[PDB]
Formats: structure tokens, sequence, C-alpha cells
RNA sequence: UCGACCAGGA
DNA sequence: AGTACTTTCCGGTCAT
DNA sequence: AAGTACT
């Protein structure tokens, strides 16, 4: 209930000023403030403490802060997130990257 | 990139372990003993001397020599050095948690304060996720101050068990600076203050047990609570501390360069006294100093005011600063770059382009270049350009064959010479359809950003149509915007079959079209329309004959 | 102690090759990289296996450059001695300070000291030799082995082997 | 010119990833390191000409790779190191999922 | 903030919405896996409209001089008055088309019955007029059997998810529905023949379309959806250029911080 | 790791070709084509590889495969020859 | 089920995980005058069987964690009274699409 | 370089290198317990000279007839006979394999395929662990001490008598010259 | 030639 | 309830 | 400047 109230009242910001948002968005945000349990803030003091990687967070309000806490409890990164990669220099998965290409060389030998 | 083939397997990371230095690696890994804190005059003779930066590092003054490793400047990045310290140091960052683990465990035996005995840990021992149990556990033993001996087990309270041994009361602490200091409470009265040597807390933790580590927020591999202790310090190359010369005969040392050259001095003047007139305590005057140091050098600007001002006030570059959010590194390096191939411009509006083109001033037309690979579809117009030169506009300026080597199109003796070899590269001139991507900051939109097509015109201005204006929310009132030339084949690709402006005209942050008709053409189409307005033939001839589509049917 | 182990290698094909017979192409070049090579972990590649039934997979396109990698699985024979293993071989070079026998792809040195006492070294002799009051080592002769120690190294294999212990020397 | 953090964005969000990626390496920063696939850092001595590799203290000499990541990346690394945090390359995931 | 909040949201090959860790966010992206681009304001007529109107557009009654297809519609017309097999279909179909409308109701209780949702039929029709010359004097060709029976088949092809299971099988449905509503109330029986005179091509050509177009307004498992609606609502927060409420920009930097003293609290008790 | 790979029956992902695959499939296709790599369809006078991708592509007689991974890691494989291309 | 009026001492609450299997939950009268889960907002919930949730989990491929969550203290997990570990099928009304099925599941 | 089919989990401290002995100790990569690629498991690989001798020129052939499918589109007797078989399907520069035929063709035992046959069939009911029942195949050994001394890893494993039987029956199939 | 400030542009 | 702590695209001058 | 979170 409080995320139908939460989106409700996120909608109606944007509705005093005349403007539109499909609800898919402002859905997704209210949503991704909701999952994990309550209420989790857009903010240093929430989103950017979840399970997600460390050079992720690292990039936003805490860096070395969080940097240091990575090490020193022996952190672990996927390197799922989009950041992750971008400081890597590969390509992240990503729209045109969500995915592998093969050239099958069966098929490879049918085209001649 | 980097040049220079190597017979070593390519891979991309998959893994980040987080981690922290234990002294025995730092020195495996180090190439240099560090124990000079000078710079290089080998007696004013120009070189480095075996002290600090290259004592077998990295190098300068353009000379292959990296320890044979050779390469030279740029291949070699830094290779890590060394300099044993003195006495066990804090880590700056980590006397956080130095502290919030002795809170958690007693000296003397070094064990945990409370076992599976005590219920309230179970739950707490169950949870996880290191940051935490360990922000559990520690806000149950942190009020607890005596080591128990015996507790009542999972029977009788009139029952005691006994497990580890030694109830030196343990001391409450708190925070002075850079040190930690506890009382311990004396029963029969008053406090017993005195300050916890690192060379103790240090110990107190080597001993701690295996499955203790683990049990608090810590990795037996990665990185046991021992090491927040430094007792080697990696000494980072040049490279991360270059200098700057201004030819020969002056300095240009880099900030961190000197920090060293300060913690590597304060360390000496240390060693110094425990072999020598060592008025006991006296020492502890000059070790704060090192601790100091050591500490300033990775975070300055802490609670404990004293800035550590460099000779001249100027506050001091810390390792941790160079990270800081904004303009540094991970947020202004990492995350966004200044990068190649790329102009920008003032825009002014075209009611001749179609709505995806953009209009390219010759100059930049002929700065900005594409990386086209000799084929035989175009063998021949590229060896055109090629001749053309680089000054004319459709030519290039630049062809580049296997041998890795670049064949400076404007100076090269054979210019005009060369035949091309289906394989080479001639970073030829933008032309025109050249997708590319342009755009106008701030960037909120996906539409702040689109490929439009490449027009090479005259004047100096980006020419976009007017209704992709709205988009990048533009006017022309003296308002600038960046363009960005891509590079591969397929990076193109993604351009012109997911960010080509026709394509943007859709918009889903709000289900409808997102760019439409302005200004004239707005106004104008609907006086055009109005039952009282009439054409007569000598004009809806023009007119016609303007739809370039028109099916030539008045 | 020659061996058939499991390989698996992988090979950057450009996209030149990206004709009807790449297979072919690849397996080829498998060829070029792994027949003769070695190391201390596989020692003596020696030939491939199976040149039919080698796997190739589908090969992923890289992402910069069309190069694709495909994960070759083969299968091949392979021989890295060991320290205490006993082999036999012909001997090739013969100094003052041993005489080196070839087992193999492999060349086993063996120390003048590190033989017995009752064999002396003949300087002026044609071919150089070991002489006995029965034995007579050189060139051609063949030698039986113990492999005291090796000692890996670039493209090959070295190693020291003893002929001091008994049923060992010549044949 | 800048292709700042907004810019990246807006990349993702057209999920335009290797342009992206070519923006951050290739036009920009883009650096080659080896490493040492037992201890995931820059120790490694790459000779690249007599083909040594070495890496003394994980010692090796065998297992070794190469990376293509932006130069400011390697130092955001090397300065973590001196801050002695050890931040560890490996080229394959062993943590499933 | 809202940005760097959702990077790593994007939609998976399995149409979830997920983060990088995989947690799911939503089961299926903007609950109905379709791309935001794909989607225009219709009107779910049967919604609105007295309960009287309501009949007298959707009912059919092949047992009623006065509420039966006049047989100047259909071509089978005549020799269908009374026919009782039909009247079974006919009447399943006007049994749904009422479900629909409590159904409808009880999602939509201002009664508003604009709203966005793939595939744009008034218009996909408006073609299949002017396409096929039809005229709105001779009748159709259609058999009852032909419309209702169709209407239905379309359906079953309107796939979001995939799955060969229940669990899967039946979010489908779900992520539908409303889709349908909308379906099922402009394809009715009286409907599409009294109104827009399709015969026998111009439907099956309606039904066709609409499938396709449907197909096409999914959405691409790919989409890094996250860092769109971040900026979808932050974009339009820029522009935001200024009954006693605490209002926009201010208002809203409150509610993203769940602040736990907001400037204005009120509280509205029915 | 075949575990983690999905049998071409089973299959669940879409049967049409996601606009990032295909905007790859001609991008990757086309860098290769410029690679001087070979082209499978007679160039109707086309010089320009994109071009000859996008032509490829028609035909659809591009010999990749688009190996769709999941959430949790498995993955399924689809041919530009299947795949329907609808856009 | 204990319903308390103004309140429980703190010496008794602590008696209630003292004898498992059984279970048992502490409500406030002035919290029951009404029951939340006929407020406007909040949608139906339910319980789902330790096999309906292993299904769940395999037809989407997940682990527990990476499942939507709901508070052991949440109003509506106490009014069914769920377990660390229970999972709850959410279905509401939806503006895009009649129905939307979600999960939650419990810490 | 070429990887071998088993990714074992190096974490950080690869400190434990055991000694390479006839202690049946081989390096990691050739336990008695290795795998295949299909993913199955399979006893360690061992072959005696001239078994091997076999298997290579078994491949070195079979690969000179696929190399011609796709190509339209007595001691010193055998020594010219494989030097051509290399001259054909083998590098030339892969002057070990040379050197390895010549060796392998030269100490070999065996020249039927029928007698290694033979050889395994019988070397097989010891249990004895594939290296012994290699270097038993392709040395000599005319007492238990000869072998249980040459071959260390036996001593415990064979009783002196058994183990002379199996030597009689070696120099009772092995191929005259 | 790392930088700190100030003025200013959309 | 009080104390403590981090965040808030693109000339000229002076000097380290 | 403010706001929160942390002690
Ligand atoms: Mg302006
Ligand atoms: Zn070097
Ligand atoms: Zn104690
Ligand atoms: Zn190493």
């Amino acid at each position: 209930a409080g995320r139908a109230a939460l989106y409700k009242e996120v909608y109606n910001v944007i509705a005093s000023d005349g403007s539109y948002v499909n609800y898919r968005h402002m859905a997704l945000l209210v949503d991704v403030m909701t999952t994990q349990g309550g209420l989790t803030s857009v903010t240093r003091h929430g989103f950017n403490r979840s399970n997600t990687g460390a050079l992720m967070r690292c990039s936003f309000e805490e860096t070395v802060e969080i940097l240091f806490e990575a090490g020193a409890s022996a952190e672990l990164d996927d390197c799922r997130g989009v950041s992750e990669n971008v400081i890597l220099g590969q390509m992240a998965p990503i729209g045109t990257g969500a995915f592998d290409v093969m050239i099958d060389e069966e098929s490879l030998v049918k085209y001649m | 990139v980097g040049q220079q083939y190597s017979s070593a397997p390519l891979r991309t990371v998959k893994e980040v372990q987080f981690g922290l230095f234990s002294p025995e690696e730092v020195r495996a890994i180090s190439v240099a003993k560090i124990r000079f804190p000078e710079t290089m005059d080998e007696t004013q003779t120009r070189a480095k001397i075996g002290g600090l930066n290259d004592p077998r590092l990295g190098s300068i003054d353009r000379n292959l020599k990296c320890q044979t490793c050779q390469e030279g400047m740029n291949e070699c990045p830094g290779h890590f050095g060394h300099i044993d310290l003195a006495k066990p140091v804090f880590h700056v960052g980590f006397i956080a948690k130095i502290k919030k683990v002795c809170e958690c465990v007693c000296m003397h035996c070094g064990k945990l304060l409370l076992d599976e005995h005590n219920e309230l840990m179970r739950q707490a021992l169950a949870i996880k996720d290191s940051k935490k149990r360990f922000a559990a556990i520690w806000t149950l033993c942190k009020t607890k101050m005596v080591c128990e001996t015996d507790v009542p087990s999972e029977d009788d309270p009139t029952q005691l068990v006994s497990r580890g041994g030694c109830g030196n009361t343990q001391p409450t602490i708190r925070k002075d600076g850079l040190k930690l200091v506890g009382s311990w409470k004396k029963d029969r009265d008053e406090p017993e203050l005195r300050v916890l040597s690192t060379e103790e807390i240090l110990n107190i933790f080597k001993h701690i047990s295996v499955k203790d580590f683990t049990s608090l927020g810590f990795n037996e591999v990665f990185s046991r609570p021992e090491w927040m202790i430094l007792t080697c310090l990696p000494v980072p190359p040049p490279p991360v501390r270059p200098s700057i010369s201004f030819n020969e005969s002056q300095r240009g040392e880099d900030d961190l360069t000197f920090k060293l050259a300060d913690i590597l001095k304060a360390n000496i003047s240390l060693e110094t006294l425990e072999h020598n007139g060592a008025p006991h305590h006296a020492i502890e005057e000059a070790e704060s100093l090192l601790q100091f140091h050591v500490a300033t050098y990775m975070d300055n600007d802490i609670a404990g005011q004293p800035q550590a001002l460099q000779k001249s006030g100027r506050p001091v570059k810390s390792i941790r600063a160079r990270l800081k959010g904004k303009e540094g590194r991970i947020r202004g390096n990492l995350m966004g770059k200044r990068v190649d191939f790329s102009a920008r411009t003032v825009i002014s509006g075209d009611p001749n382009l179609e709505l995806d083109q953009v209009g390219v001033p010759k100059s930049i037309a002929k700065t900005l270049t594409y990386p086209e690979v000799v084929t035989p579809y175009n063998i021949d117009r590229l060896t055109q350009l090629v001749r053309n030169g680089p000054n004319e506009h459709p030519g290039a300026k630049y062809v580049i064959r296997d041998s890795g080597d670049r064949i400076d199109l404007r100076y090269s003796k054979r210019a005009g010479d060369i035949q091309l070899q289906y394989g080479w590269k001639v970073e030829r001139h933008i032309m025109d359809n050249d997708p590319v991507l342009f755009n106008r900051q701030p960037s909120l939109h996906k539409m702040s950003m689109m490929a439009h097509r490449v027009k090479v015109i005259p004047y100096s201005t980006f020419r976009l149509n007017l209704s992709v204006t709205s988009p990048y929310n533009a006017d022309f009132d003296g308002d600038e915007m960046n363009l960005h030339v891509p590079q591969s084949e397929e990076t193109r690709a993604e351009l012109s079959q997911l960010c080509a402006v026709p394509l943007q005209i859709v918009s889903p942050q709000s289900n409808k079209p997102c760019m439409g008709i302005v200004q004239d053409t707005l106004c104008g189409i609907r006086k055009l329309t109005l039952r009282d307005t009439f054409i007569e033939l000598d004009q809806v001839l023009n007119m016609l004959y303007w739809v370039p589509d028109w099916d030539g049917v008045i | 102690m020659f061996f058939i182990k499991d390989l698996s290698l992988n090979i950057t094909l450009h996209p030149s090759f990206f004709g009807p017979r790449m297979k072919q192409y690849l397996k080829t070049k498998l060829l070029e990289e792994v027949e003769g090579s070695c190391t201390g972990k596989f020692g003596y590649i020696l030939c491939v296996l199976d040149y039919d039934n080698i796997d190739i997979q589908r090969g992923r396109i890289l992402p910069t450059d069309g190069s694709a990698e495909f994960n070759v699985k083969y299968r091949a024979v392979v021989f890295k001695p060991f320290k205490g293993e006993v082999v036999d071989g012909t001997v090739v070079s013969c100094s003052q300070h041993g005489f080196e026998v070839q087992v193999g792809p492999m060349k086993v040195f063996v120390t003048k000291h590190l033989m017995p006492q009752d064999l002396t070294f003949n300087a002026g002799s044609n071919p150089p030799s070991y002489q006995s009051s029965e034995d007579v080592i050189t060139i051609k002769s063949r030698i039986r082995v113990k492999i005291e120690g090796c000692i890996s190294q670039v493209s090959s294999i070295h190693a020291i082997g003893s002929i001091k212990e008994d049923y060992l020397g010549a044949i | 010119l800048r292709f700042g953090e907004m810019e990246r964005d807006c990349m993702i969000a057209h999920g335009a990833a290797s342009f992206l990626k070519e923006r951050l390496m290739e036009a920009s920063d883009a650096f080659r390191v080896h490493i040492c696939g037992i201890c995931g850092l820059m120790t490694v001595i790459a000779k690249l000409n007599h083909n040594q590799f070495e890496c003394k203290g994980c010692d090796n000499k065998i297992d070794i790779y190469q990376i293509h990541i932006p130069y400011a990346a390697k130092l955001l690394f090397q300065e973590l190191m001196a801050m002695n945090i050890t931040p560890r390359l490996y080229t394959d995931r062993s943590r499933d999922f | 903030r809202l940005v760097k909040a959702l990077e790593d949201i994007m939609v998976h090959y399995d149409n979830t919405t997920r983060n990088s860790l995989g947690n799911v966010i939503q089961f299926i992206y903007g609950e109905d896996g379709m791309d935001a681009a794909h989607i225009e304001k219709q009107s779910l007529d049967t919604i609105g409209g007295s309960d009287a109107a309501f009949e007298k557009r959707y009912r059919v009654d092949l047992l009623n001089t006065d509420h039966t297809l006049d047989p100047s519609l259909l071509e089978s017309g005549s020799e269908i008055l009374g026919d009782l097999k039909l009247q079974v279909l006919l009447d399943e179909e006007y049994k749904q088309l009422v479900k629909d409308r409590k159904f409808l109701r009880e999602v939509f209780v201002d009664g508003e019955a604009n709203w966005p949702l793939p595939v744009n039929i008034r218009r996909i029709i408006q073609n299949a007029q002017q396409t096929f010359h039809i005229d709105h004097t001779k009748p159709s060709d259609l058999t009852i059997k032909d419309i209702v029976l169709g209407v239905k088949d379309l359906q079953e092809n309107l796939l979001v998810l995939r799955g060969k299971n229940e669990i899967i099988q039946n979010a489908q449905r779900d992520a539908v529905t409303l889709f349908c509503c909308l379906l099922r109330s402009r394809l009715a029986t009286r409907r599409v023949l009294q109104e827009y005179r399709l015969t026998k091509q111009a439907f099956d050509w309606v039904l066709s379309n609409i499938e396709a177009q449907f197909l096409r307004s999914v959405v691409h498992p790919g989409e890094m959806v996250g860092v769109l609606a971040a900026q979808s609502i932050g974009e339009p927060a820029t522009q935001m250029t200024l009954k006693k409420v605490t209002s926009g920009v201010p208002r809203l930097k409150e509610i993203l911080n769940v602040a736990k003293n907001m400037k204005t609290p009120s509280l509205t008790v029915y | 790791l075949k575990e983690k790979a999905i049998p071409k029956d089973q299959r669940a992902t879409t049967p049409y070709m996601t606009k990032y695959e295909r905007a790859r499939i001609l991008g990757t296709r086309a860098l290769q084509i410029s690679m001087n790599a070979p082209v499978f369809v007679d160039l109707e006078g086309e010089t320009d590889p994109l071009r000859i991708a996008m032509k490829e592509l028609a035909e659809k007689k591009i010999p990749l495969v688009i190996r769709r991974y999941l959430p949790d890691g498995s993955f399924e494989d689809w041919s530009v020859e299947e795949l329907i291309v609808d856009l | 089920i204990f319903v308390y009026q103004n309140n429980i001492t703190p010496s008794a609450m602590k008696l209630v995980p003292s004898i498992p299997p059984a279970t048992i939950e502490t409500f406030n009268e002035a919290a029951l005058v009404v029951n939340i889960t006929h407020h406007e907002l909040v949608p139906k919930h339910i319980r789902l069987s330790s096999d309906e949730k292993r299904e769940l989990l395999k037809r989407y491929r997940l682990k527990e964690s990476q499942l939507p969550r709901i508070q052991r203290a949440d109003p509506v997990a106490l009014y069914l009274g769920l377990k660390r570990g229970e999972v709850v099928k959410i279905i509401r009304k939806s503006e895009t699409s009649g129905r939307y099925a979600s999960y939650r599941i419990c810490m | 370089s070429t990887s071998t089919f088993q990714t074992r989990r190096r974490r950080l401290k690869k400190v434990e290198e055991e000694e390479n002995a006839a202690t049946l100790q081989l390096g990691q990569e050739f336990q008695l317990k290795q795998i295949n690629h299909q993913g199955e498991e399979e006893e360690l690989i061992a072959l005696n000279l001239s078994e091997a001798r076999l298997v290579i020129k078994e491949a070195l052939v079979e690969r000179r007839r696929a190399f011609k499918r796709s190509q339209k589109k007595t001691r010193e007797k055998e020594l010219e006979s494989i030097d051509v078989l290399l001259e054909q399907t083998t590098g030339g520069n892969n002057k070990d394999l040379k050197n390895t035929m010549q060796y392998l063709t030269n100490f070999s035992r065996f020249r039927d395929q029928e007698t290694v046959g033979a050889v395994i069939q019988l070397l097989k009911s010891t249990g004895l662990h594939p290296f012994e029942v290699a270097q038993l195949g392709s040395l000599a050994c005319d007492t238990a001490d000869e072998a249980k001394t040459l071959i260390p890893s036996l001593n415990n494993k064979i009783s002196d008598d058994e183990l002379e039987r199996i030597l009689k029956e070696l120099s009772n199939l092995e191929t005259l010259y």
C-alpha cells in the first residue's frame, strides 16, 4: 500500500506541472525504492548501500570511504554493473551487449 | 592500443577481488629497497640514486631502462617499491575498524567475547552478511567489558561451564587523534589511562582465531584484521607521482613524491633513536610523527585539524583526495573522459537540411577523420582521397600500414606517391553522410545525443534542422554543441541503427512523438491553411516543385 | 612415461579466413602451435591424435575486430621425464665432464663423477670415450640412465642422470 | 572535448554498447597491461621481446594474461595499492551465478 | 541520483526487470512488457455509457425480431434468426463483454476510459476501411462463427511471455488482460458489422495486423530501462519553472529523500 | 557447462530479433566484411560494408549465431537464419 | 493468538519463543479495530505452499535473495502471520494490464 | 598456451609444488584420476615405447589419408618408411617428432598391434598403476630385482615370483628382429 | 607544465 | 537531544 | 544549508 502511495505522490509532483510521464517509469522507480523491504531512499544513505558491487557504488558520494571497506572485507565484484565495465574499458552487458555472437562453422558452408 | 605485440593471451576482467596487502606480499612484489629520501643527484650528478624513485623502478629522461624491462616510459607501467617502516602504524582510514575490533575482542589472549554460549550471539552468527554480522556482533560485545571465563550453558544457571581463560578486565576505548586510549576500571576505585601502542594492538590481532576472523567481517586469505596495521609500505612508482621538467637544470617533483620523502625521513630519524641515546619516551614523540605522515599521505582531510600544510600553506594532495568524487579519477577520469575525434562550435538553424542531417563546417570535416580500411571495393576512391591531400576537402590525412607505422600525409616525401595495400587503413576526412553523434549538454535525455548525417558545408557553424531543436533543447542565441565521430564499422552501426534522429521521433518518456514543427513553419503552416487562403498557378507550381517527392502531378 | 593427455587451445582467427574451409585452417594452425611445443606442465607435445574428430565448437566473435576465438579441444601424445625415472637412450655428445644420452625428444646428461670409478675418461680417443675393465662407452653406444633431476627451460627439457646404481650402464 | 557522466548515461540508455566503449577506450585512455593469473595484480614484469614474463612473489612465468583497460583505471588501481588496498584482476569467474 | 540509482536495471531475455544482482524489480517491464514508444491513448468503450446503451450496442439476440442482426448487414442474416447453437456463442460473447465491464469498473474507478495501450485499433480499422473501398450498403459475408471464433483465436497469439508451463503461461494471460478488454470491445459482433461494415477480407486483415502490430509493441530484451525511466522523470524535473500543498521540485526532493518531517503533512479522510 | 546450455527445444526467448541484436549483427558483419572477410551474397554492385551487411541480413545468409544469456547465466542460441526480422 | 488491551509486561513476552514447534502472536486491540486488508490501497496477498514456492523459483531461475521482500513485521505479513522464508503472492490491479502478479518473500 | 581439462581454483597462495619422483607422485597434471573431454573420469594414459610408436604412426597415417580426401579439393626398413610419413603429414620443423620416431622406433619392443595387445592384456591384470604398467613394458628385465629396483614404486605391490613370471612371458612375446 | 582564484558563455 | 560529518559543459591573473 | 546518521 505504501508503494501505491509513494507512487501516487510522485505522480502528483509531475502532474501539478501539467506534464505527463508514462506509468512504467515512475512505477519502476517507485518499485526500486520498495522491493528491498520498505522505503529505501534514493540517496547515499539507502540504495548505494545495497549488495551491489563496490566499484559501482564507488562512483557516487562515498568513493574511497567505500573502497577502503571493500578490501578490508575482501569483497568480490561481479562486473555486471554498467559502471563496473565502464571503469574497466569493456563492453557493458547493455542492449547491444546483452548477448554474444558467433560464427556457426556449420551454416558457414551451406552458404556457397 | 599500447603497441608492440605480446605473446600473452588477452582476456577481460571478470571479477575484482578486494583485499589488503600483507607486509610479506608487499615485500615480495617490490623491486626497490627505497632507503634514501633524496631524489637523484648522485652528488649533483644527474641520474637517480638507488634511493627513491628508480632504485630499480620505472623511469624518466626518455631512457629505456625499467629493470631492463625496457620498453621505456610508454608501456612500462609502474613497478611498486616498498619501504620497511620502523614501527607499526595505523591505516588512516581503518582506524575506525581497528578500534571497533578491539572493542570486540580482549587483549592478552585475543579471542571473541561472546561464544555460541550466549544466545543473543547465536542469532548474530547466522546472519550471512559481513557488513551485518560485524555490525551486530559489535553492538553486542562493545558493552561487556569482562572476558568471561565461565558462563551458564543451555541448562541450569546454577551450573557454570568453562571455555577460554583470562578475565583481565576489558578497557572501554575512545579516539584521540590517531591513537587509541582506554580506561581500565578498578574496584575495591578510580581509572587507569594508558595509550594502546600499535605494537600491542597489532599483536592482539595476530593471535585472533581463524574462525574468529571470519565470524567478524573478514577473510583468511585476502584481508586478515592484522593487516589493517601497516608494517611495510608500498611505494607507488613515478607514473603515479610523475615529475614535470622545465628542460633540465631545474626540478618538478610531485606532491606524493614529497610525503614519501617525509615519511622516509621521519622513519629513519626514529630508527636512529632505538639504536642510540634512547630516552625511552622521548621517542614516542617522534613515532607519532611517522604515524602522522604515513597517515596524511593517504588521507589529508581529517577531524584532528592539522592539515599537514606543505611550505607555502598549500594543503597537500593526499591519495584519497585524488579519487574523491567529481573532478577526480573515479568520477572524472573513468566514468567520464576527455576524448579524441570530437569538435564543438556554435549552432544555427537551417530550414534547408533534412531532419536527420547536421551541417558540418569544412574547417572541421578536414580536421576530424575516419579510419577506413583499404578494400578492393574502395581502393580506387581511397587512393584518390590520399592523393588529394589533407588540405583539399574530400581528401585524407593519414595512411597506416600493417607494419604499425603512421605515414603523415602532409609531410612524408612520398605523399603524392603511395599505392595502397588491401588491409591498410586510410584515416580520411569526414564526408557527406558519415553518421555522427551530435549533442547539447546538459544531457538528460536519450535524445540529448542523437545521430545525424554529416553534410559538409561552408561557414563556421553546426547547422541543425529546426524540428530536432526541442529535443536537444536548443536556441541559437549563441548556443554551442558537441560532435563525436565514430571509429569502427560497427560503431557507426550502433549510431545509425539506434541513435539516428528519425528513430527518436516518438519518445517512450511520454509515449508521444517528441519533435514537431515550430516558428515560421508552424505559424506559417496555419495561415497557408485557412479557407480564406488561395494560391494561383504560377506559384502552386513552384510549391509543387519544392516537395522533392512530388509525383509531378499538378 | 609417454602420455596421452587431453588438452585444449584457443586460436584467434581473423575474419579474413572466415571462408568455407575454416575448420581446415583452424586445425592446420592448431598444429602449427602445438606439435613440437614444450612446457613444464605438459612437457613435450609430440603429436595430435585423431586429427579428424578435433572438436572446434562454435567460436565467438571478439568485439573490436571481427577476429573470432575458438576453443579447439583436442587430444595428443605427450612426454615429460621425471626425477627417478629410468630410461635408456642413445649417447650423442661425450666430453671430459660426461656423456649426454638422448632419451627421445630429450637429452639427459650424465656427469663424469655421477658414473662409476673403474670407468675413467680417455681423451686421446677417436671418437671420444670412457673406458672400463670390460666396458667401453662412446657415441652410438646405448645406455640406460636414471634421471636424477629435471630442469625445464624454454622449449626443451634437460636433466641429469646417473649410472652408478645397479642394472644401469651399457646393454 | 569531454564525454562526461551525462553523455555516458545517454549512451547506456540508447543501448549503444560498443560505441560507449569506443569513446571510453580507443578514443581516449586505452592501455595494455599484464596480469598475474594468480595474484590479480600489475606485478608482471613483461619484457615483450625475449617473451620473458615472470612475477617473482606470486612467482610465475607461465600463468599470465594481458588486458586492455583505461590508463586512468590502471592508475585508479595503482593509487589504491599505494593505499595498501588490493584490487584483484581475475580473468575468469569462479563464483558462478 | 535517480540515474545512478537505476543504471544497472534492464529487461532481461526472460522479460523480467532486474538489476546487476539479478533481483527482479518488475516481473514484466511496466506490468505489461510493452515498449512505451508503441502506445497511444485509446478508449475502453465497454466502461462508460448507460447500462441501457451498452445493450443497444453489444447485445445480439438471434431469437428476437427486434434484437437480431437485420439481414441487411449479414449475408446469412435471415437463415440465422432463431438458430440456437449460435445464440450460445452469441451469449457467451455478451456474458464476457459484461464481465469485462465490471472488471474495468473495478480497476479504473474514476470511470476514465481513455488509456495508453499498445496497438491503435481505431486506426488499424480506419485503414481496413478505405483500403478495401468497403461500401456501407451491401451486406457482409462473415459467419457469426467467423467473427466470434477468430477474435478468440486472436488473443491466443498476442504473446508477451512465452514459457512452456503454468506459472509462466499464467502471467501471460495477466499481462494481456486489459488490452483484450479493449480488443473484445472493438471486435464485438454487433460492432464489427453494424458500425464498420467489415467483409471477411477486411476482418481477416484487421486481425493479422493487430497481431503483428502487437508483437512489435513488446519490449526488446536489451533495453536499459532504468536509465530510461530515470531520465524520463528527472528530465521534466528540470523544466519545472516555478491548493496550498508542498509543491513540485522541493516536494519531489522531499519524496526521494524519504524525509520524516515533511513541510506539509495533511491527510484526507472520507 | 553443458548444464548452462539450453536445448534448441525447450527454447523460450523471443522468436523475433531484438533491435540491438540486429543492430550489432549488421555492425559486426559489416566490420568483418570491411576486413576483407568473404561475402555470401552477390554484391549487386554495392561497395559499402554496412550496405552489404544489410543485404546479407535480408537473404539471411549471415553465418552468425546470437547467444542469449539469461539472468542465472544459462544461455539460448539462435541463428540469424531462424530469427524473424520485423522492425 | 493473544489480544492485549493497553499492553503486556516486558517480563511476559519473553516466554513466547520458548516452546517449539508451536508459535504465538501478540496483537493490540486498537490495531485490530479496523482490518487493514480492507483498505482501498492494500491489494490482496496470499501464502504459498513450500511447494508453490520451490516452483516460483524454478520457473524464474531465481535464488531466494533476488526475490522482492516483505517485512517480518509488515502489517499484512502479520495479518496472515508469515514466517521467515514464506513467500506471499501479491496480485493487484494495473493501469497498463488489468492485473499484475508480484511476489514477496520474507525477512 | 594450452589449458588442461581441469580448472584448479588457485586462490593466491600457490606454494606446495611437491616433488616429482618414482613415488608415483607425478605433477597434479598426471594423477591417476584425470578428466576426459566428454566430462567423464578416466585412468591416466601410460604409454610404453613401441606401444607409442604405434599410436603415433597410427595417427600420422590416418592423417595422410584425411589429408587427401581434401587434397583433390624391418628395423632399418622402417626408418625410411617413417621419414616419409613425416615429410608428408608433419611440420618438418618438428625436429622432436623425428627424433621421437627414431628413438621410439629403435628402442621399441614390438611390431604387431597384436603383440602389443597381449602385452597390455597381461600387465593389466596387475592392478598396478599406469606408470609402472609402462616401464615394465618398455624395459628389459630378467630379475625381479632388475625390475623392483628400476621401478621402486613396485617393491611391495607384487611378489617377486609373480613379477618374475610376468617378466618371463614378456621375453617370450618380445618380437624378434 | 600539476594548480588556486576571479570574470564570463548556453 | 546534541555533536559530527559529507555534497552542493565551455578567458584573464598570480604562483606553486 | 540542510539533513541525517552516528555517537
Ligand atoms: Mg540558451
Ligand atoms: Zn618496467
Ligand atoms: Zn581474554
Ligand atoms: Zn603474481
